[PDB]
């Protein structure tokens, strides 16, 4: 890859992201003043564990579908063999949502946009996994601190997805080359915008891996308790990724 | 199953 190639990979990644970002920044920023009441929060806290897990699984699945659409649009992605496409999405889709969450997260009052309003952690108390929720809020709080632009998110999430280290890849060298070009793309843009100061501030890694393992660990506990909720009422795509 | 079908779609 020449420099002209990576300069134009930048605009192209950002385009792909803009088209698949799901929720417009403009709407999320505007709806920040729209916060669930104590009564609504209580109503959520009164739901059964399983109704809450189901609700959450549906919303996450919906988010993952945009991520699959993002991936299908990413320069280079559809060029990978089917096996590696599936390995990369099985491992990185939740990760990408976890990064995309920072847009939908308001660090001023620690609220996330959920079913049409902003709410705090406590909104999800029925789930039976407050350690994980807590850590997911923290992660978004840290990312929010960086004042990530839309272009940064696009570039960053394209790298979260294209990870040549994921186990199970048949064509590790092709994804290595792709990862390299996206890394260059990401760092070139940061350089051009005077924003390399953040590279040292980015979240460590595993870190995203930890969150995603906790998610699966927690699912696994819930499935042991409510195995028929999962079989009967969790979306197929979600069971494929995390079950 | 489901992802394979998403990737193959028009
Ligand atoms: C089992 C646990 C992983 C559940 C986590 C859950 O307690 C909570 C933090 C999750 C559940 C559904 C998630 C939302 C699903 C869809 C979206 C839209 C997307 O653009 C960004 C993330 C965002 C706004 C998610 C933020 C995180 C939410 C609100």
């Amino acid at each position: 890859a020449s420099l002209t190639e990576i300069e134009h990979l930048v605009q192209s990644v950002c385009k792909s992201y803009r088209e698949t970002c799901q929720l417009r920044l403009e709407d999320l920023l505007r709806q920040r003043s729209n916060i669930f009441s104590r009564e609504e929060v209580t109503g959520y806290q009164r739901k059964s564990m399983w109704e809450m897990w189901e609700r959450c699984a549906h919303h996450l699945t919906e988010a993952i579908q945009y991520v699959v659409e993002f991936a299908k649009r990413l320069s280079g992605f559809m060029e990978l063999c089917q096996n590696d496409q599936i390995v990369l999405l099985k491992a990185g889709a939740m990760e990408v949502v976890l990064v995309r969450m920072c847009r939908a997260y308001n660090a001023d009052n620690r609220t996330v946009f959920f079913e049409g309003k902003y709410g705090g952690m406590e909104l999800f108390r029925a789930l039976g996994c407050s350690e994980l929720i807590s850590s997911i809020f923290d992660f978004s709080h840290s990312l929010s601190a960086l004042h990530f632009s839309e272009d940064e998110i696009a570039l960053y999430t394209a790298l979260v997805l294209i990870n040549a280290h994921r186990p199970g890849l048949q064509e590790k060298r092709k994804v290595e080359q792709l990862q390299y070009n996206l890394e260059l793309a990401f760092h070139h843009h940061l350089c051009k915008t005077h924003r390399q100061s953040i590279l040292a501030k980015l979240p460590p890694k595993g870190k995203l891996r930890s969150l995603c393992s906790q998610h699966v660990e927690r699912l696994q506990i819930f499935q042991h308790l409510h195995p028929i909720v999962v079989q009967a009422a969790f979306p197929p795509l979600y069971k494929e990724l995390f079950s | 199953k489901i992802l394979h079908r998403l990737l193959q779609d028009s």
